[PDB]
RNA sequence: GCCAGAACGCGACGAUACUACCCGCACGUUGUAGACGUAUAAGAAUAGGCUCCGGCCUCGUAUCCUAGCAGGCGAUUCCUCCGCCGGCCUCGAAGUGGCCGUCGGUAAUUCGCGUAUUGCAAUUUAGACACGCGCGGGAUCAAAUCCUUUGCAGACGACUUAG
RNA sequence: GCAUCGGUUCUGGCGGGGGGAUAAAGGCCCAGGGAAUGUGGCUCCUCCGGGAGUGUUAUAGCCCUGGGUGUAAUACCCUCG
């Protein structure tokens, strides 16, 4: 027979694998469509949860109840340590995808980021990348600006490789966290020598975002152990006098 | 105002168009009985090309080029037989490229192993002597 | 010199078996024969020998591959293909597998 | 029942140009050009004449012989348009709240659009904007008169039935609200 | 008939089930089948009737889990083929199997498979099966209509590979000249009796 | 099925009362004599009071067209049973011989009405001896003056066993 | 837009000790849904096309290649075709082809020696892909887990860190 | 494996005979009678291809009835090898 009463259904099944992300850290899906036509800029920035507090500010808003009156909302503050950028990647387009067809790194890397491609970094011997930087200063660097030519011919998209500086934070960590962030410009030889250009080079974040802006935030939920019903999705509870 | 119009243009049907049937034979119409059927008969000397009186029906037929004029509609026997021979339909047919083609197609399929073999030598021999002409154009270029 | 090849058969396929819908005899099976279209035309073969030649794993007297031996029965449909019956059934799992088709009753 | 030969004819007047390709018409004249794509109807083009061009069909079906003259008079309109051009006029008829619009010139391409505001009294600022190859007036012969006109009677047509359709009145009986936009007059800008 | 050790097939105006039944039938042979161009095929009827059928199907999945056992819609064109060629085939079989591992489908013209002779299976054209006058559609549209993304990648890269060919066609156009001009001059010169030896035995 | 005219005639069994009995001659479209005869007894029974077991067959003849290598037009009235009551109508056909139209009309009639064969009465067959006495316009069509016409989009033959072609068929026979 | 990511879907890069890797050829225990000339690239229309601008088109029933101990040894003849390497250009959908040069082979014509005996048939043991081995040349001198620790994590495994 | 035979069976080709309106048609020849989707002429219009009318073989031909060449050939059915 029927359902005597109607209630909407109980939790959303768009977030519906409610397992452990796969990750630790938050990775982007989609980045903002490309527009030749604005001066060549980054997309993207990452760091550190400081904590809440509290502001006061007048509000203009015509029409509405409070304008013109003092208001009490809360902000949240992101330490926000300059990067450091590494190198730069390009794709292409395929009848099944996007697909990465090559990659250029910078002469020198940090021991931060050299710790990130090692699981016990305090008895290895650290030999990173030291057959790679010899590929600088041999015929003038003839075999690096080759493939640089190779995106400058075959590409449609450039991102680049940026890393964080954690040791001018508090926390205990010493191995830094890598990612690529897109560059948006008007053409793809503009957008390689833009690139280029910034080689182990610091990039602070007023570069990429300014005040009064609307940006999204991406990162990682607190997790709690394994938990019932009650609490996962919001039942309600049986009578006092239930049986097991 | 000239106008020029580039559209196909098949080959009519009418009463003295002269068909072609699927074992080598040539029929001349004489009469229309539906858009499917026709009569058609050809007296010819050659009994290869000569057929019978009777109908046939039109997608076993293939139209020649050759159209006989002033033929009667519904014509006998004897009165078709003389206006073939006064328009000379035989000897019309033996130069066209259908009748070409089918004849060198026909010398192939009688051939003996030897006669093969006789000429491949001389497919190679009238090779040797095609290349050279072939390097001596492109040198030049 | 002389870069021609070496064949003096005519290849064919092991389609299946000898069956109605639900029911198959390994007694008979069939075969296409290459380039014959009418039932007249596979009159030519009745009567040949045909051979299946597969390779085994261990030599034996001097040899790797081993030969399977049978001849053509009766046509079979309307489309060419032909019947055989050979000295051990097909293995059964060749099919789609080649056979060649010999001409040693000549005429 | 089959019919074995339909034809038709199109006489040409000693001003314009025709060519037809893989059954694509092209008209070209003293005001300007055509294009018209027919691939979709199977028809014999040929020319009779000097002057007159004919179509026809073979072994055709009812339906398929219903087609032939609508081909003809898309063609035969195709003419005229490209020698006479053509020409509507439409009214705009209101009780109480008066309509105003503003025909705006060329925005920087050939399409016009048109600003229709203060209908039935409504603060509605409403927009629409008409294909290419179209020109519109305000006419000053007389008041509260609109003028399209252009080549191809398709496009003059659909882009007046466009501002007819967009001023529609709802949740009322349209046999007492008469307000609106409509087509009175249709004509070629020659004579 | 004949043998060979590979044939492609350009799908270009074919019908999707005549088309897949001459497939599934050599498949079972032991011919190998490769399949190009999948997104230019064609089906019978009016579009909106295909684009109901497919929404009639797209409706089936399983209840308790939609991630396991239920119908898997494929939304590309060459996967519709592929369903249609799998639906003529004992595909629960080892023969089966292997017999579907000797088939390849393709969107547009891959690399391995251009610069290659391309055949045509004339019992399925629609230039030769269907009344002028009816209606059909594409493939390629019907997968617009339900998700499929690649469909302007593919239609710019064919415009690279076909502006490709018309250079070639014009270096095999220019050898002709050459292989014409040289068989006019060099056959009148030499032979004084291959000529019609050759010609009374049809060549 | 395939058909051919046959001219039967049948008698009263003579008896004492009754010598000399009249003959009864009619025309059979019938694959067989077999059948013809079958034919006979089935329409006389609806005329006369004489079954086959108190009758018998005088003659059965073949007859053959005249001139069968001349295109003529026919004529024939016919009644047939529908899903509900009976009719009558009258149909034409241009061919060569009478048999073949009676083979026509049985298969026009089996397409356009679902008349099996078991339900139709041929009542008369009649050549056309003139030509401003053809009725239907599916006739009128055939004797227009010069009559021609083309033979657009027509199918290459093809052998069935060839497959894979190498180049693009035409249509332009 | 948003959520998971095929645990038998894919791409780029870093470092690779143990002949683990690369190059050359040497055989062959061993594997294969099944070589035996495994020879052929325009696009587009089908109620219209191709082109050498003269013509041509139902048809691949086509074109190329095709002789010699399973293909020997010499000569008269002939400047064709085929192959391995090397150097310059080119090719990104799952990266390919062209030109030039050295070397090796070569009936388009016509000849001289040799073939037997496998005994009147018995697959014509011959192809290319992998993989295991043996030599002789080059390059290289790495990581992961257990363990102690951390609490952004946690039923136990697992996860983020440090040594 | 081959040659010569026996039993059962499948599948090709060749030489004859009989029957029906002693096939019907059809070719050539003789005699008579007709018509039109009217041949050649003649008249008119159109120069723009041609169209309209009159009228029975002429510079095309067709239909109906009787006879010869005939015991003609061929199709279908049956039958001896
Ligand atoms: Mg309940
Ligand atoms: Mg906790
Ligand atoms: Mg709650
Ligand atoms: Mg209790
Ligand atoms: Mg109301
Ligand atoms: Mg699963
Ligand atoms: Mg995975
Ligand atoms: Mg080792
Ligand atoms: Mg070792
Ligand atoms: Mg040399
Ligand atoms: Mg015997
Ligand atoms: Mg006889
Ligand atoms: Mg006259
Ligand atoms: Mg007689
Ligand atoms: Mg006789």
């Amino acid at each position: 027979s029927h359902r005597k009463y109607e209630a909407p259904r109980h939790g959303s099944l768009a977030f519906l694998p409610r397992k452990r992300a796969a990750r630790h850290r938050g990775r982007v899906k989609s980045f903002p469509k490309d527009d030749p036509k604005k001066p060549v800029h980054l997309t993207a920035a990452m760091g550190y949860k400081a904590g809440m507090t509290t502001i006061v500010r007048d509000l203009d808003r015509p029409g509405a109840k409070a304008h013109k009156k003092e208001v009490v909302e809360a902000v949240t503050i992101i330490d926000c340590p300059p990067m450091v950028v590494v190198g730069l990647v390009g794709y292409i387009e395929t009848p099944r995808g996007l697909r990465s067809l090559t990659t250029v790194w910078a002469e020198h890397l940090s021991d931060e980021v050299k710790r990130r491609f090692y699981k016990n970094w305090y008895k290895s011997k650290k030999k990173a990348f030291t057959k790679y930087a010899k590929k600088y200063a041999e015929n003038n660097g003839a075999s690096i600006t080759r493939e640089l030519e190779r995106i400058k011919k075959y590409c449609t998209v450039v991102r680049v490789l940026a890393h964080t500086q954690i040791r001018k934070t508090p926390l205990k960590q010493k191995k830094a966290h890598l990612m690529e962030i897109q560059i948006n410009g008007g053409s793809v030889a503009d957008k390689v020598e833009f690139g280029r250009s910034l080689f182990e080079k610091p990039v602070t974040i007023d570069t990429i975002f300014e005040k009064d802006e609307m940006i999204d935030v991406i990162a990682v939920t607190k997790g709690h152990g394994f938990v019932g019903v009650t609490a996962r999705w919001g039942t309600k509870k049986l009578p006092r006098k239930t049986h097991k | 105002a000239e106008i020029n119009v580039e559209a196909t243009s098949w080959r009519r049907v009418e009463v003295g168009r002269v068909l072609k049937l699927e074992n080598g034979s040539l029929a001349a119409i004489v009469e229309i009985i539906d858009h499917k059927r026709v009569l058609a008969d050809g007296p010819s000397s050659d009994p290869k090309l000569a057929t019978p009186r009777g109908i046939v029906p039109l997608s076993r037929a293939l139209l020649t080029p050759i159209v006989i004029p002033k033929l009667p509609r519904g014509a006998r026997t004897g009165a078709v037989k003389k206006a073939w021979e006064a328009y000379g339909v035989d000897a019309k047919w033996k130069e066209t490229n259908w009748a070409k083609k089918q004849l060198q197609q026909e010398r192939r399929q009688s051939l003996t192993d030897f006669d093969r073999f006789k000429v491949m030598r001389l497919k190679k021999q009238r090779r040797f002597e095609e290349r050279k002409a072939l390097a001596k154009i492109k040198a030049a270029a | 010199p002389s870069e021609a090849g070496h064949r003096l058969y005519v290849k064919g396929r092991h389609l299946s078996y000898q069956r109605g819908r639900r029911n198959t005899h390994p007694k008979t099976s069939l075969i296409k024969i290459e380039g014959v279209d009418d039932t007249a035309a596979a009159n030519f073969y009745l009567g040949k020998r045909v051979a299946y030649v597969y390779r085994a794993q261990k030599e034996v007297r001097g040899t790797k591959i081993r030969v399977i031996w049978g001849k053509i029965t009766r046509p079979h449909g309307n489309s060419g293909v032909v019947r055989a019956k050979f000295t051990h059934p097909l293995p059964a799992r060749s099919f789609g597998a080649s056979v060649r088709i010999m001409l040693y009753p000549s005429s | 029942m089959r019919y074995i030969h339909s034809e038709e004819t199109i006489p040409v007047p000693e001003n314009l140009k025709v060519s037809i390709k893989s059954r694509l018409v092209t008209v070209e004249g003293p005001r300007g050009k055509l294009q018209k794509d027919l691939s979709h109807i199977a028809v014999n083009f040929s020319v009779v004449k000097k002057g007159v061009i004919g179509l026809e069909i073979h072994h055709g079906s009812r339906k398929d012989v219903a087609a032939l003259r609508t081909v003809r008079t898309i063609i035969n309109n195709m003419i005229i348009g490209v020698t006479k051009g053509f020409k509507y006029k439409m009214r705009y008829v209101y009780a109480h709240f008066p309509i105003n619009v503003n025909v705006e010139k060329n925005a920087e391409t050939g399409c016009y659009e048109v600003e229709i505001r203060n209908f039935i009294g409504e603060k509605i600022v409403r927009k629409v904007v008409m294909a290419p190859g179209v020109e519109v007036e305000i006419s000053k012969a007389q008041k509260d008169e609109l003028i399209l006109s252009g080549n191809s009677l398709e496009a003059v047509s659909q882009s007046a039935a466009d501002i007819q359709q967009i001023c529609k009145v709802r949740n009322k009986d349209i046999r007492k609200f008469l307000d609106g936009i409509y087509v009175s007059e249709k004509g070629n800008i020659v004579e | 008939s004949s043998f060979e050790s590979v044939v492609v097939i350009d799908g270009k105006g074919h019908l999707l089930g005549r088309l897949a039944s001459i497939v599934a039938k050599q498949l079972l042979s032991g011919q190998k089948i490769v399949v190009v161009r999948c997104e230019a095929l064609n089906i019978s009827g009016e579009f909106f009737r295909a684009k109901l059928k497919y929404h009639a199907y797209l409706r089936k999945m399983t209840r308790y889990n939609p991630t396991r056992g239920g119908p898997f819609h494929f939304r590309a064109p060459s996967r519709i083929f592929y369903k249609a060629v799998r639906g003529m085939i004992p595909h629960k079989t080892a023969r089966g199997a292997a017999a579907l591992e000797r088939l390849k489908v393709f969107e547009g013209v891959p690399p391995p498979y251009d610069k290659k002779k391309k055949m045509v299976v004339p019992q399925a054209l629609r230039v030769l099966r269907l009344q002028p006058g009816r209606k059909y559609c594409t493939v390629g549209r019907l997968s617009h209509e339900v998700g499929w993304k690649y469909q302007d990648v593919v239609a710019r890269l064919e415009e690279r590979r076909k502006a490709k060919g018309a250079a070639y066609y014009e270096r095999k156009k220019l050898a002709a000249r050459q292989l014409s001009e040289a068989k006019k001059a060099a056959a009148a010169k030499v032979d004084p009796k291959v000529s019609e030896a050759l010609a009374a035995y049809g060549y | 099925g395939r058909l051919q005219e046959y001219q039967v005639i049948g008698r009263h069994l003579p008896t004492e009362a009754n010598p000399n009995p009249a003959l009864y001659r009619m025309r059979i479209f019938a694959p067989n004599e077999v059948v013809a005869k079958s034919r006979f007894w089935y329409f006389l029974r609806g005329l006369k009071k004489v079954k086959k077991a108190t009758g018998e067959i005088v003659s059965v003849n073949v007859i053959s067209e005249k001139h069968p290598l001349k295109v003529k037009n026919f004529g024939i009235w016919l009644r047939y049973d529908s899903r509900s009551g009976t009719h009558n109508m009258y149909k034409e056909y241009r061919e060569t011989s009478r048999v073949a139209a009676v083979e026509a009309m049985y298969a026009d009639m089996a397409a356009r009405h679902r008349a099996r064969f078991r339900s139709i009465h041929i009542l008369k067959v009649v050549e056309l001896e003139k030509t401003e006495d053809v009725k239907r316009p599916y006739i009128k069509q055939l004797v227009a003056k010069n009559l021609s016409f083309p033979l657009p989009h027509r199918v290459p033959k093809i052998s069935t066993k060839k497959i894979f072609s190498a180049k693009r068929p035409s249509t332009f026979s």
